[PDB]
This record gives C-alpha cells, structure tokens and sequence, in this order.
C-alpha cells in the first residue's frame, strides 16, 4: 500500500510536469513564429532545436504526435487523438482523487467547451504515465488481490 | 577593378562567416539539443548576363540545420515505446526485490 | 563527439555489471535469489521447503 | 521610410509602384503606379468560410454502446478531428469532429461547435461518409456549421468536405489533413521586399497581408536620359518614353 | 540506441572534423589578405604617376 | 467489406525424394496494400528506391543529366549554375551510362 | 505459388479425411498472403498431407 | 538468432532466415508457430485424456 | 520578502519609430524625439512589434 | 569579437562544468549528500544580422 | 536496507562518469582554447595590413 | 584541389571507425551470443583529376 | 560443448590478434594526424612567401 | 537426389550440373571432394559394421 500511494503522488506530480512542459512549448512556437515573420526566411536553429527537442523531451511522459500548424507552430496530439496546445496557448491539466475508485489519484483534462473530466483511465496506455497506469492495472491489483484471498 | 578590393573583402566576409559557423559549431558540440551547421555560399558560375566571368558572384548564402527529421520524429515515437516498457520493468523490480528477500 | 564517448563508457558500465552480477553470487554463495536470478525454479524450491 | 512611412529617395523623391487593393489584397494592374507605404495596422478579420479535412478509415467498427453522441459519450465514437475557425467578426473559435459508425463501408460524423456554451452539441450524427470496396471513398463530403455568435459578434459559417481518401484495409482507423481558410486579425510586424519586386508584411495572426509591387522603365534608346543630379534620370524625347514591367516581365 | 546512433550520426559534430575545417578556413582567409595586398601594391603603384 | 479475393495459386517446382526429408519453403505473391509512408533512398546514378509499409521494396525515379557539344562555351556569368550557349550547342540529355556523362 | 518437398516411404495417416487440427492428418502448414480487387489485405492459411 | 536457440532449448523449434511476421519455425507437430500479429499463445490445461 | 513572500511591481516602456536611421542621437548614447524620426510609439516587452 | 565571444563564453561552461565535476567526486562519500550535474543552454539569439 | 539501496543508486555519486566527465571537458576546454588563440591570429595576420 | 587534407581527413576518420569496430570486439568479448566483427577497407571514389 | 566450442572457434574474440590491432591502429592514426601538420608546413611556407 | 552439386544456369536453356570430376580447386573443389570421398565412404563403412 505504500507503493500503491507512490504511484498516486508520482501521477500527480506527472500532472504538473506535462503541463509545464506545454506551457514552455507553446512560448518557444510563438518565438518562432513571430521571429519568422520578422526573418525573411531566417533560420535561427538554435530555437528551432530547443523547441523541438522540448517537444521530445514530453513525449516520454506520454506518447505524442507534435502536429503540425501550416508553417510556424504545432498543435499538439496525445496518441490516441485528444489534443491540447493552440499557438502559444497551452491549457491546464490539474490533479485529481479519483471520484471513481477513490483509492487512487488521476489527472484531470479539459476541452473548453463546457467541462473538465477526470480522465477516462481506459486511454491511459501512453508511455510513462500509461506505464505506470498498467502496473497498477494487470500486475499490482493482481498480486494485491492474491495476497488478500490467501489471508 | 579596385572593387577586387570590396570583391576580396566579400572573400574576407565569407571567410568570418564560415568561422562563426565553425565557432557554434564547436562551442555547442556537447549541448544536449544541437545539429550540425555547414555554411553555404554562392559562386559566379555560367549565369547568363552581360560582363562575361567577371567576380560578380560569390556571397553567402546562410546555413543549415543538418538533422535528419524523419528519423527524428521516428525516433520520438520509439521513445514512446521505451518509456511504456522501462517504466513498467522498474515497477516490476520493485516487488522483485522484496520476493528476492 | 558523443557516440565514442558513450560506446566506450556503456562497455564499462556493462562490463562492470556483470561483474557486479558475478561478485553478488560469489560473495553470497547462492545462485539463486528471486525472480531475476530463477523465474522458474523457485516456485519448486517453495514446494521442496 | 519617412515619418509618414512612405518610401522615398534620400532627397525625398518617392519610390512609386503598383498597390494591391482589395482583399484578398492584389496587385491591381488596372491603376497607375503611385507611392507605396507601410500602414501601421493590424491584418483583416479573416472569417473560417471554407474546411476541409481527409479520412482514410476501418469501416468495419461495431456500434458504439452509447450512441448517440452528444456531449461527453466517450464510449460512442471512435475518432476525432478539429479544425478551428474564426466568426465573421474575426474572433476564435473551434470546431470539433466525432466519427460514429454501423455502415461497412461507410462513416458517419457528429459535430460541435466547442467553444460556443449557447450553443449545445447535436445529438445525432451531422453527415453520413460513403466508401467503396476499392479502398476508396466515393461520396459523403458535405457538413456545414454556422460558428454561433456569442458576444454579439457575427456568426461565420463554412462547408467542410472529405474527398479523396483511402481505405485502411483493417483497422487502422486514421486521419490527416488540415484546412480552413480565415484568421483572426493581428498586428503587423514585418516588411519584407522580394526579386520579383512585391513587398509583404507578417501580422501576429501569424500570416500575411502583401501591399507593394515596383515597376522598372525601360527604354528605345538609354542615351537619351538625362541626369538632374542626385542620380535621377529625366526620361527625354531623345530615349523614347518610359515602358513599364516588373522583374521577370521578361526583359527586365 | 540505433536510432540514436544514426541520428547522432547525420547531426553530431566531430572534434577532429571541425579542426580540419577550421584549419582550411584559415587558408581561405590569408589568401584573401594577400589578394587585398597585392592590389594595395598595384593601386599606389599606379598612382605614383 | 472488400472483395473476396480469387486467385491460381501454383505448387512450382515441388520434388518427391527417395530418400529425403519434408518441408514446405516458398511463397510468391502479387498484391500489396494501400502505402502511406516517406521512405526512400537514392542510389548511383540519380535513380531512387525505398523500402513500404508493406514492409517490402519497390523502385520509382530518375535525375535526368546534359551535355553539350562543346562543354566551354557555356555562358559565364554567375552564381553557381550554367546557361547552354549556341557556342557549346544546345543540350543533350542522358543518365549517366553512356560516356558523356 | 508454394513448394512442397517431401518423402516417399511414409506411413499415410488414418484420417479419412484430415481435420482442420487432428494433427496426423497433415504435415507442414504453408501460408499464402493475398489482396483482392484495389488492395485490401487478406491471408490464407493451408494444410498438406499424404 | 540466440533467442530462438534458447526458445528451442526449451521446445524443439524450426530456425531458418525470413520474415513477414513469421519465420521457418515450426514445431513437435507439423504446426507453426509465428506469423504476422499471431504469433500463437499455447496453454496449459486439464487433460481430456487422463 | 525576508518573510517569506513575493511581490511583483515594475515594468519599463519601450520606444518603436518610423524612421530608426533618422533619429536624432545627442552624443552619449542617447537619443530624442523628433518629427522626421515619426513621433514616437510606445509598447512593453515582446508585445507586437517590440 | 564575437568570435571570441563564442570562444569565451564556451570557456565559461568548461570551467563550471569542471567545478561541478570536481565538486560532486570531492563530495563523493558525504551521507546525505546528492550526485549534482551542470546543464547548458544556448544564448538569446536573436536576430538583426540579416 | 533495500529502499536505501534504491535511494543512492538513484542519487550517488560515482566515479565513473564523473571521471569521463572531466576528462570530455578538459578536451572542450583545451578545444576553445584552440579556437581563441587560432581567432586572434587570424585577426592579428588581417591587423599588420 | 583541397587535396591535402583531404588524404589524411580520409585517413584519420577511416582510422578511428576501424578503432570503434576493434573495439566492439573487445567491449562485448565475454558476452554469450556475440561473434566477432571485421572490417573492410578501401580506395576513396574517382575524383580521379585528369587519369 | 565441443559443438558450442566449435562455434566459438570461428565467432568468439580471441583478444590476442584484436588487442595487436588495437595497436597497429593507433600507430596508422598518428600517422594520418602528423601527415596534416606536413601540409600545414607546405601551405605555410607558401603563404609566408 | 541424397546430394547437392555445383551447376552452371546457361539461362536460355537451363541450369546444367557441371561435371564434379571437373572441380580440382582449393576451397569449394576441396569440400566437393570431402563429400565425395571421405563423408560418404566413412558413412558407407559405419554402415557395412552395423
């Protein structure tokens, strides 16, 4: 159970991360794009290299397809076709108790439209944090619940 | 004529330019996030015109950024994949450790 | 350059490792430990205790 | 440039050329050549009127549990595309696309405005998709939505079509395409000046406005013009009378 | 690790490499340099009448 | 919901062994899906080929070369590139395997 | 098209006829890929016997 | 290559070089084991026979 | 704040002209506003044009 | 100039980079005491040079 | 015991890669070095004319 | 021609990618599963002057 | 293990004719490295002029 | 048909098994002549005692 309240604090932290590391994207892909405008077809690689490699930098945490905007700037796709990023904006992701099994903590996503959710665990096969999600998942709950039934 | 002084010069800038290149190049070859930067400059080649091979010419035309995009992305969604299985590996030795007691 | 670097330093680490592995049996005097060391053996080890 | 952000020589004789006009603006041969400036202004409120995006799919998923869709059934859709657009105002907002489907060959689409609260996500599938077993759409490609006006803004409304995708012959469900034609306005912050002679500014909508094209005089006969000073020709009898093209008008 | 090889190889810089461009570049420059003095000599020259 | 596939399907050059030993080794086949990917390579002579999303090959491009009758008498003037001249006789275009190139 | 090598002197199995899995009733599975009228994919699975 | 020699080790397998999801691998009984996305998972079962 | 705490306040106005090469410098890093330079435009940090 | 800028300020890094190095293998055996790395970055490029 | 153990392989120093470390930087630094003096020659050789 | 650097540029990289091969068989040497890696050397394509 | 040994023959390092090479190739790298500073003298003696 | 040998495939007409009495070389001549004599005569006289 300590290893159980482990990977809660870890997720949640998890949370923040991906959310700054949005934020940082999106202020790199407004340089870019208005340092582009003003180039005339200048290459200041270095921005675009650290851009970029921010981006990679993300993906780990959860599986990315950094797409694309016409010329300057991305908007960015987690793997299973959610998306969050316009131009220079970056939005929240905030971390929640689940109210589902409330054992557990998990993140929370928003579309604009009207309403947050807390995440539907089921697309959570990304990377890290889908990682993180299948240990508990198939191996701690399984060998959890072996322990419990012997006892 | 006396602009083979200025046409020399344009040598001398390339030349700088070149060498700043060099410089970042070198400076930032141990900088987690960096490609390669060749310089790039013109000649004056059998452009049509109307004074013949004369030094018209030769300038610089900018640099690149020498990194194989296709495999980078490519490589971003390997990375993917290398995060989900250490993630969960290291997550598996650590009830190893206590079935290993 | 970085991929020199890291070739030959990985060849240590994993060089050392393995020692490391070797130095753990030798100095305990088991061959067998957990999971890692037997995932199959172990579990007739638990029946044969 | 000068205070009036004019172009002109250094004695202050102005660069003339041709002007686009217009909007889309467009260099407009149908003027006479006059002084080109810079406005110091922001770029036009380029409403979302057109969309387009491409599907190749798996036609062969069950029903959904929960269909229909309509606000939050994440257990009745299979894919989602997006495409943002801009009222007739010229502010923000985004569409969002949801694919239903029980027809195997075929799609269908729910939609949503989803940044417009007054507005409220339909309940039933927007537009129907049609493929052929040649691994390859046929028909389908209409579906409109009028971005609805919320802060007393003009609403925008556009059609949006899906041509020409392929078949993914089993279960690779994906889609990859991008268009609608508008952007909000924005501020300007660049001017650039080109070989072909145009001269375009960058608005931090992050595109473009052109306004400037130079046009060249060429002559029967050069010996006849005459400097008056500050290297400035007199056009004269003795070289014919000027005629007018821009570079690669062919001779120019 | 591969693709990071291959990668690494199109994008990384070597030290040697780089030496040896820096060292042609300084060809390059003092050859200009004595072009530029070769036509300061030709022009005074000139003028000397 | 595509269409049921027909085809002759050919048992080539199998042999019957007084002494041998059984398998079966061998598959031709002449369909290949829909492809989606950027994968190429460009190789020796300005042809190009690339590997698929069908995990498998095919070939597909060409760099067209020219030469002249008389390879000086190009225009000279500028930047890098070259004008044919009525001096140097207009172009002949190959790929290079036929000594002109 | 698939090849197929095989022995003379064998003692034919006693299934008449094979059965998609009673084992003795073929020897070898060969396995033929194929896409039909503009490319939609499909694979045909086989068996051989004596 | 040293996997499918350890995999053999265990069960006695087929080895010959190709791909497509498969490999010459077949295995006690005529069947084969590897191709495409199926590559085939085994089970272990109470016994029909005794 | 030797407490423990934060507080925020400042920020500094930029200048943007029409005419850049024109502006009227007085020597000693400096320069003025004029007619011919445009009157000037003012802004803060990365805003627009700044 | 700039050139020399580069040279130096590449210099800089080294040497922080060196302390950093020296600093943590000093501070090797201390209980308590975390392994620390020395990252680095590229300068505000930015562009009026064409 | 063990959750020590996890904790210092995460956050120990060692000695390997620090010593890798020094040795890849001392060759940076003695590289700069190269370019500072090679740059001011350069620009003394352009300086004499 | 740049000729004279270029030898040894050619010679020097072709040296130290010979070293990283030598060394692949030593770094792995005990390892169950390797075998030994040997390499191949060449002339340098024809740039060939004038014959 | 005579079989496993046979293979060994021909696959396995046998670290005596590799660590000569290692050797060997050292020498060819420094000669490739003084060859450069040769047509640095050439090239200097040329400028110089 | 127990044996493989060499062949020249004069593809016009067809693959034609060059004679192996023809094939004196060192190394692929040498292991022809391997099976040839010692292989299969050694084979011959295991059998003959068994």
């Amino acid at each position: 159970r300590d290893q159980d309240k482990q990977v809660n604090i870890a997720i949640g932290s998890s949370v923040a991360q991906i959310n700054n590391y949005a934020k940082q994207i999106a202020n790199l892909n407004d340089q870019i794009s208005r340092m582009t405008g003003v180039g005339a077809g200048a290459s200041p690689n270095d921005l675009l290299d650290q851009r970029d490699q921010l981006v990679s930098e993300l993906n780990k945490i959860v599986g990315v397809e950094v797409s694309v905007q016409d010329g300057g700037t991305y908007n960015l796709t987690m793997a299973n076709g959610y998306t969050l990023v316009q131009g220079s904006t970056a939005r929240q992701l905030a971390a929640v108790p689940s109210s589902a099994d409330p054992t557990r903590t998990t993140v929370a996503y928003v579309d604009e439209a009207a309403g947050n959710i807390e995440i539907p665990e089921k697309l959570l096969n990304t990377g890290s944090l889908g990682g993180l999600l299948t240990f508990r998942s198939q191996d701690l709950d399984q060998t959890r619940n072996t322990l419990g039934q012997l006892a | 004529m006396s602009s083979l002084i200025n046409h020399a010069m344009s040598g001398l800038n390339a030349a700088q330019a070149a060498l700043n290149t060099v410089s970042n190049n070198i400076n930032n070859y141990n900088v987690a996030g960096y490609t390669r930067q060749t310089t790039i400059l013109a000649q004056a080649n059998s452009t049509l015109g109307a004074g013949g091979w004369i030094g018209n010419g030769v300038y610089v035309s900018g640099v690149q950024r020498e990194y194989d995009a296709f495999i980078t992305n490519q490589l971003r969604g390997a990375q993917n994949q290398s995060s989900g299985l250490t993630t969960r590996y290291e997550q598996m030795s650590k009830i190893d450790n206590l079935l290993a007691d | 350059t970085q991929m020199m670097y890291e070739q030959n330093m990985s060849g240590i680490t994993n060089s050392q490792a393995e020692w490391m592995k070797l130095g753990e049996q030798m100095s305990t005097g088991k061959r067998v430990t957990n999971p890692s060391d037997d995932p199959i053996a172990a579990s007739q080890a638990v029946v044969l205790s | 440039l000068d205070e009036n952000r004019n172009l002109v020589n250094m004695q202050g004789m102005q660069l003339t050329g041709y002007p686009a006009t217009g909007t889309p603006p467009t260099i407009q041969q149908g003027a006479n050549p006059a002084p080109i400036t810079i406005p110091n202004t922001l770029m036009a409120a380029k409403s979302t009127t057109t969309a387009s995006m491409q599907i190749n799919l798996n036609s062969t998923d069950p029903v959904p549990s929960k269909t229909p869709f309509s606000v939050s059934d994440a257990d009745s859709y299979n894919k989602k595309g997006t495409v943002t657009v801009y009222d007739s105002q010229g502010n923000a907002h985004d569409m969002n696309v949801y694919f239903v489907k029980t027809k195997d060959n075929e799609w269908a689409v729910y939609t949503h405005d989803s940044s417009d609260p007054a507005a409220t996500a339909p309940t039933t599938a927007s537009t129907t998709l049609k493929f052929n077993e040649n691994g390859i759409l046929e028909s389908g490609g209409t579906v409109n939505i009028t971005t609805g006006t919320i802060n007393g803004a003009t609403a925008a409304t556009f059609s949006l079509s899906f041509l020409n995708s392929m078949q993914q012959n089993t279960g690779a469900n994906n889609i990859v395409a991008t268009n609608q034609n508008g952007y909000k306005p924005g501020d300007l912050v660049s001017y650039q000046i080109n070989n072909d002679g145009t001269v375009v500014g960058n608005y931090s909508n992050e595109q473009e406005q052109v306004l400037g094209q130079i046009v060249l005089a060429n002559f029967a006969n050069n010996e006849g013009l005459a400097s008056q000073g500050d290297n400035v020709w007199a056009a004269t009898q003795a070289s014919g009378v000027a005629l007018l093209g821009t570079a690669g008008s062919g001779n120019f | 690790k591969q693709l990071y090889k291959q990668q690494q190889s199109v994008s990384g810089v070597n030290l040697d490499e780089e030496y040896g461009n820096l060292q042609r570049y300084q060809q390059y420059y003092l050859a200009n340099a004595q072009v530029l003095q070769t036509a300061n000599a030709l022009f005074d020259a000139l003028l000397n009448i």
